[PDB]
């Protein structure tokens, strides 16, 4: 019910983080606290941690 | 330029993941140490991956310098003080730093 999108590219070094490009969309799996949220890409389908501030609501800008 | 990522605490896993990434890329392996170089690394990592740069430290004293953070698997090796980055998989299984300088823990 709440979808976010890549404002910028990001590329991971750790296997548990999710690499992506700008425009890649995301469903959020874990807003535990860590500003690194768990997310699923709507482009690949893959799941892993991403930096929260790289993504924006599909309702704002 | 893409902006700063959020801060997150280092973990054994992350340390290891990175060790291996930098070995895989080669790059660091066999490069001569320098405060400036190390700062360059610490920056890239802190900005790109959000890990605070207090982790990539090594033991003091003449001879080989062993890493303080468990699972950072690069040591600094004299060559002929004057040191070069050297990878060592054993350092993922052994905390040589703690064995030699347990006063830090």
């Amino acid at each position: 019910v709440t979808l976010f999108v890549a404002l910028y590219d990001y590329e991971a070094i750790t296997e548990d983080d999710l690499s992506f490009h700008k425009g890649e969309k995301f469903q959020i799996l874990n807003s535990s606290e860590g500003d690194w949220w768990e997310a699923r890409s709507l482009t690949t389908g893959e799941t892993g941690y991403i930096p929260s501030n790289y993504v924006a609501p599909v309702d704002s800008i | 330029v893409r902006p700063q990522v959020p801060l997150r605490p280092m973990t054994y896993k992350a340390a290891l993941d990175i060790s291996h990434f930098l070995k895989e890329k080669g790059g660091l392996e066999g490069l001569i140490w320098s405060q400036r170089r190390q700062e360059i690394l610490d920056l890239w990592i802190y900005h790109t991956q959000g890990y605070f740069p207090d982790w990539q430290n090594y033991t003091p004293g003449p001879g080989i310098r062993y890493p303080l953070t468990f699972g950072w698997c690069f040591k600094l090796v004299p060559v002929e003080e004057v040191l070069v980055w050297r990878f060592d998989s054993k350092l993922a299984f052994h905390h040589m730093a703690r064995e030699l300088h347990p006063e830090y823990y």
